[PDB]
RNA sequence: AAUAUUUAUGU
RNA sequence: AUUCUGUGAUACCUAGGGGACGGGUAAAGGCGAAGGCAAUCUUUUAUGUAAAAACUGACGUCGAAGGACGAAGGCAAAGGGAACAAAAAGGAUUAGAUACCCCAGUAGUCUUUGCAGACAAUUAUGAAUGCCAUAGGUUAGAUUUUUAAUUUAGUCUAUAAA
């Protein structure tokens, strides 16, 4: 689809930055127990997106 | 800067496909675990063996064109916040 | 949907028949007449109440024939400036 | 009043063209023989 | 439950009438011929209509219009005989059986493509 | 530098015609008919006069002089030309009273264009400051925006969903770029507003590494975000967090031109009653009765519905020339596509009886002869 | 008390005869209730604004709605033409393919509208059944 | 490529829908390819009764499956299901404009909506 | 259904139930309607000989031209009408 | 609305 | 009339097998050098069209011959064979009837591999370039105050100068 590596690794980088769970602009009303489950569950599900992507957008599954 | 146009544009669907693979199935446990828990007799209102009878018909084109002359209704809020939300994400670029 | 083309030049835009013509309203009784005979019989009584009616139609007076329609006037009229023209 | 004037024709269309329509109705209706 | 059928198949030379029980097996199955309408006499619009009669007065032999609630007509091909029995069961013949009727359908075969058909003929 | 045969044409009256302004818009996915058409809502084409003196010889200031036939005898003489010389070499016009009249009649109920409001009737006038206006400037906050009605941008829920989508491919997508420089300048804001009070006890508008600050901290707040990129799109406000946001806004001024007054808060006074409690009833004609649910009813060339409250329920061909019911007109406003609704209200009787008495259609007159 | 209904079997008759349907803010002038334009002169409901463009769906990547395909072709299963449609010639031949692609796929009939769909419209109790025979 | 498949097997066991969709999703992934939904419809009328495989079929059990694979996998995935005597038939098809716009607006198999491209 | 299945063939479609507000008279009237609608006596016309493609094509075309003339005369005689009224 | 028997010759 | 049918036909069904055909959509519509190409999924293939920029920098047009492609019919080999149908044969019509019409029917039409190269293979008009005034439709795009108007490349009617 007209792309290569550092347009698509770059539009991985962007997605997730604009993704990450903002934390509390305070620090005394926030608790881990949510914060870092939603470091865990970005981060897993992260890693799915860059697996499912990189299949999507691979050369060798495409056509003539 | 013409082609770096084309170049966001072209990050635009990345980005959305990024968005979108949280339902997808990249591995056999997720695919397992899917089909076991769809693929169960007793799931169609079940009584009912098909989807027509827990969702009676697939959409049609009198069901499509009342919802733009028919109602206009309470719905206008319901899906304003779906359009609403899409404006934003293509100014912005960042998926609210 | 395209919409109606313009005609091309002719050389006379007029309608071959003006006036409607009238289905004689007789032999629609008549017609009427000859499916009782064929489900009942030729002499049977079921048949009197429509053969009347036949009977009353011939001694009627024909109606008076309708004015003459002035359509192809007009088509004449505007024949040059509704098609593309006219021709011969 | 002018729009009187005009409701009444479409009375008379209406009750005219009603006739037509419930005497085609008796002449669809086979009645050729009775019994 | 499927109702009783009255198929009218009807072409330029001949007319068939058959009435058949809900498993679509014939119970009268009769044509033109039949009434002893030779070659040719078996392709006018009378022919058909007496036909009908035949057939509709049959029925009231064998008991049937007590016997069929529900019943369809069928028609197929677009010769005399489809306006004429149609004007038997809509007339005084078919007074008894007109109630019955629940469907009306038309089963004239066509083909898409299919096989290929006669030449053209050359009359003049 | 234009000569003076072009600088008469500028001036002339036959090129102030405006143009025909778009048909009052319909619901695009719905059947219509395809030859047969009536009168529109509003008018598209302007409508034209001329003096007694000039239209008994078909002179209408036009490219020729129309039929004499179809044009004089009328009282009133208006006219609507849809094109001044068609391919037919012929003026293409039509009779003009359909929606000339259709004007005279309703300012000839005296009733003002209020705004609607969802259901104390409190009526407030279109021809107001504090609402009507166009003009604003980007100190404007989203609390004024709700007393505009002319917006630039679309209505969200209006838009088909084609519509939308070409509306985001061709105005929304290519202002990504403005769009940053519109938060830098509230960023500019962002900045000094911590000098507050710095004074008491802009920048340049230029950072790309603030914009990008603001906008991640929004994503957890959305309604915040959709309030900042409604003033940027000029989009009508549609949720809650009140200028009638539900059916969208008037792709028209309020009052349409139909009739300018501002209030109905005035005593008619009675030769010889006096002062007279509620405004001259009209008789409405009756259109679909309820017995298709639902009445209607013409009042002044308009259809509203039947009042709250009988020759509506069922029809009656005993009745000449129709039925025909007295009626006051309570409260008027024009609807978001175009339509002028009327909320119609039945009428008393006594009222019926005093406008009769000066017709003299009244069998007993109120006057002298009532005896009590 | 027939003499009630009696009046009605003439109300409805006459109301069927008001060719219009009648909304609010309709403007209407004294020759809009004249015979000619009751008599509802219009030959053809036809179809307007291009209901594929205007609904913004490709037709080809929507083969597996049967109501859609349903609703572009007669009973008989014969595509409708572009005035019944009301579609530019480039929607109507993608929707027209995209009926030629599910009858050809075998998912959905070539004489008639769907099995499932003709449970639900009318003649449900009485559609044609098949009788085991044996 | 992104394409999907509607199969149509027998109906009365659910056994062998599961071990279908799972000897052509494991396929698909082994393969290098990504499911993005399995949607499981019931059991309906078919088109018309048909006579597969020594049986005559008047109702199957329908199942959509959208997934992005190499042509290789999807001809090896519709070959294998042909092959199994189970499915009364398939019905494979490209999805999109081959374009990555249109690609990335194809979710899960929609029932009440359309295909928005 | 449940217990006996459609029979799911080419008459289906082309089926018409009697109902309360539907005669059986009345059912024939839509089968006539759409049966003309769809041209199935047409079609069995066509199909009784075979019709190579340049005849079917140029008979075509002489058809489809027949249709516009037509459709394109019909419009000049309403337009035509439209303009008497105006007094042209 | 899709009908269809046969008709050679003339310094 | 020949012919089919009591060895149970036609007609109405059920269950299997087998071949080629391509209904609607469909239009003055589109696509290829032409011949020609119309059900459907997947795979595969060269041009062409619109708008913007960028790039190469005359690299272009025509083109004897050679080579390639070239409809239906036909030859050759191996398959297929429902339907249609030269031939051959029979029944009618007719003064006679090889014929036009009819009951039937073999090559052949279809698949694969070659030969063959002739067509009203036509727009009765070789290809290509520059240039000349308008109008009404229509096909695929583009632009716009996308309602309706401009605009590029095709095609088709009716005209001006000629
Ligand atoms: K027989
Ligand atoms: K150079
Ligand atoms: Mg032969
Ligand atoms: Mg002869
Ligand atoms: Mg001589
Ligand atoms: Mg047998
Ligand atoms: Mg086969
Ligand atoms: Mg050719
Ligand atoms: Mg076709
Ligand atoms: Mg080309
Ligand atoms: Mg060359
Ligand atoms: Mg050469
Ligand atoms: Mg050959
Ligand atoms: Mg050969
Ligand atoms: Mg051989
Ligand atoms: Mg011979
Ligand atoms: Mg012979
Ligand atoms: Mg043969
Ligand atoms: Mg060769
Ligand atoms: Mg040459
Ligand atoms: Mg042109
Ligand atoms: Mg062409
Ligand atoms: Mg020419």
């Amino acid at each position: 689809y007209l792309l290569n590596k550092d347009e698509f690794d770059s539009a991985i980088q962007y997605a997730e930055h604009i993704l990450k769970p903002i934390k509390a602009e305070d620090r005394l009303t926030a608790d881990p127990e949510k914060e870092d489950e939603e470091a865990r569950e970005h981060a897993a599900r992260h890693a799915k997106a860059v697996a499912a992507l990189e299949r999507i957008a691979k050369l060798e599954h495409g056509g003539a | 800067e013409k082609e770096a146009m084309k170049s966001e544009a072209r990050r635009d669907a990345v980005v959305q496909l990024y968005v979108a693979s949280k339902n997808f199935i990249v591995d056999e446990k997720e695919l397992e675990e899917h089909v076991n828990k769809h693929f169960t007799e007793k799931i169609h209102n079940a009584s009912g063996r098909s989807i027509w009878d827990s969702q009676k018909n697939p959409i049609s084109m009198r069901e499509l064109r009342n919802e733009f002359s028919g109602f206009n209704t309470t719905s206008a809020a319901v899906k304003t916040t779906v359009r609403q939300k899409n404006v934003a994400e293509e100014l912005t670029g960042g998926k609210l | 949907p395209n919409k109606p083309i313009r005609l091309p030049p002719l050389k006379q835009l007029r309608v071959r028949q003006a006036n409607k013509a009238e289905e004689n309203p007789c032999i629609a009784v008549m017609s009427s007449v000859l499916a009782c005979w064929a489900s009942a019989g030729y002499n049977s009584a079921g048949c009197a109440t429509v053969e009347n009616a036949l009977r009353a139609c011939m001694d009627a007076p024909k109606p008076a024939p309708k004015p003459n329609n002035t359509i192809n006037y007009h088509l004449s009229r505007f024949q040059e400036r509704l098609t593309q023209g006219k021709s011969k | 009043e002018l729009e009187n004037k005009t409701y009444e024709s479409w009375k008379k269309w209406a009750t005219t063209e009603i006739a037509r329509q419930e005497s085609a109705r008796a002449s669809m209706y086979t009645n050729v023989v009775d019994n | 439950d499927e109702p009783y059928h009255f198929h009218i198949y009807s072409h330029k030379h001949n007319t068939h009438i058959t009435v058949t029980k809900p498993n679509r097996d014939a119970l009268i199955s009769l044509s033109c011929g039949n009434l002893g309408f030779k070659k040719s006499n078996r392709k006018h619009y009378d022919s058909a209509y007496q036909l009908g009669a035949y057939v509709v007065d049959k029925m009231h032999q064998m008991n049937l219009h007590n016997k069929i609630k529900k019943m369809e007509v069928v028609l197929r091909g677009f010769g005399p005989g489809r306006e004429a029995v149609i004007k038997v069961l809509l007339g005084n013949e078919g007074r008894m059986l007109r109630s019955s009727i629940v469907r009306v359908s038309d089963a004239t075969r066509l083909k898409f493509g299919g096989t290929r058909s006669k030449k053209p003929r050359r009359l003049g | 530098g234009v000569s003076p045969g072009g600088a008469l044409l500028r001036t002339s009256r036959m090129f102030s015609l405006p143009p025909v302004i778009p048909p009052p818009p319909g619901n695009k996915l719905q059947m219509i008919s395809e030859r047969a058409s009536a009168t529109e809502a509003y008018p598209t084409h302007q409508v034209l006069t001329t003096f007694e003196s000039s239209r008994s010889r078909g002179d209408w200031g036009l490219k020729r002089p129309l039929p004499l036939k179809s044009t004089t005898g009328t009282t009133y003489p208006m006219v609507k030309v849809k094109e001044m010389d068609s391919l037919e070499q012929i003026t293409d016009f039509t009779s003009g009273t359909q929606h000339g009249l259709t004007l005279k009649k309703f300012q000839a109920l005296n009733i003002p264009i209020s705004t609607p409001s969802e259901i104390r009737p409190v009526q407030r006038s279109v021809f107001e400051a504090d609402t009507d206006v166009t003009a604003f400037s980007p100190d404007e906050q989203i609390q004024e925006a709700e007393k505009r009605w002319k917006f630039s941008g679309p209505w969200l829920a209006g838009m088909t969903p084609g519509e939308f989508k070409e509306y985001l491919a061709k105005t929304v997508r290519p202002k990504r770029a403005e769009f940053r420089k519109f938060i830098q300048k509230k960023i500019a804001a962002q900045k000094t507003e911590a000098a507050n009070r710095e004074l008491q006890e802009k920048p340049e508008s230029i950072t790309d590494d603030e914009v990008t600050e603001y906008l991640r901290r929004l994503r957890n707040d959305n309604q915040v975000l959709y309030d900042l990129v409604g003033q940027f799109l000029d989009l009508a406000p549609l949720k809650p967090p009140s200028p009638y946001g539900g059916r969208g806004p008037p792709i028209t001024h309020p009052s349409a031109g139909i009739s300018y007054l501002r209030t109905a808060a005035y005593l008619n006074n009675h030769p010889i009653y006096g002062p007279q409690k509620s405004h001259p009833p009209v008789q409405a004609r009756v259109l679909k009765p309820r017995r298709g649910n639902d009445a209607k009813i013409g009042v002044a060339g308009f259809v509203a519905d039947g009042p709250l409250g009988s020759v509506m329920d069922k029809f009656d061909p005993s009745i000449e020339g129709g039925a025909k019911l007295w009626v006051n007109v309570d409260k008027a406003t024009v609807d978001s596509t175009g339509r002028v609704q009327l909320t119609v209200s039945d009428a008393k009787a006594t009222d019926v009886l005093i406008a009769k008495e000066l017709i003299g259609d009244a069998r007993e007159p109120i006057f002298g002869s009532a005896p009590k | 008390v027939q003499e009630l209904l009696q009046s009605e079997v003439t109300s409805n008759n006459y109301m069927r005869m008001m060719r219009r349907r009648w909304n609010n803010g309709d403007v209407y002038a004294p020759r809009d209730l004249s015979p000619y334009e009751m008599k509802g002169r219009n030959g053809g409901w036809v179809e307007a604004a291009d209901v594929v463009d205007e609904l913004g769906f490709s037709p080809l990547d929507n083969y597996r709605n049967f109501s859609l395909i349903s609703d572009y072709i007669t009973p008989f299963g014969r595509i409708r033409h572009s005035k019944e449609t009301g579609l530019k010639p480039v929607n109507q031949r993608k929707i027209a393919k995209m009926v030629r692609r599910a009858i050809g796929l075998g998912i959905h009939p070539s004489v008639h509208k769907h099995p499932e769909i003709l449970k639900n419209s009318n003649g449900r109790h009485l559609l044609p059944l098949v009788v085991p025979k044996g | 490529m992104l394409y999907e498949t509607i199969g149509i097997v027998r109906p009365g066991n659910i056994a062998e829908v599961k071990e279908l969709v799972l000897t052509a999703g494991k396929l698909i992934l082994n393969q290098g390819g990504v499911i993005r939904d399995i949607k499981n419809w019931g059991t309906f009328l078919l088109p018309r009764p048909i006579s597969t495989n020594q049986q005559r079929h008047n109702r199957g059990h329908y199942f959509v499956m959208r997934y992005d694979a190499s042509i290789a996998t999807h001809e090896e995935v519709r070959r294998t299901m042909k092959a199994d005597p189970r499915v009364i038939r398939t019905a494979n098809v490209k999805l999109g404009d081959g374009k990555l716009e249109t690609l990335s607006r194809f979710g899960a198999i929609p029932w009440r909506s359309l295909e928005e491209a | 259904q449940q217990e006996l299945n459609i029979r799911l063939r080419p008459s289906t479609g082309r089926t018409f139930y009697v109902s309360g507000h539907q005669d059986f008279a009345g059912a024939l009237k839509l089968l006539h309607r759409t049966v003309a609608a769809n041209k199935v006596k047409k079609d069995v016309r066509l199909q009784r000989f075979h019709e190579r493609p340049a005849l079917k094509r140029k008979r075509n075309l002489r058809e489809r031209w027949r249709a516009r003339f037509k459709e394109g005369f019909k419009a000049a005689v309403n337009r035509t009408f439209e303009l008497k009224n105006q007094g042209w």
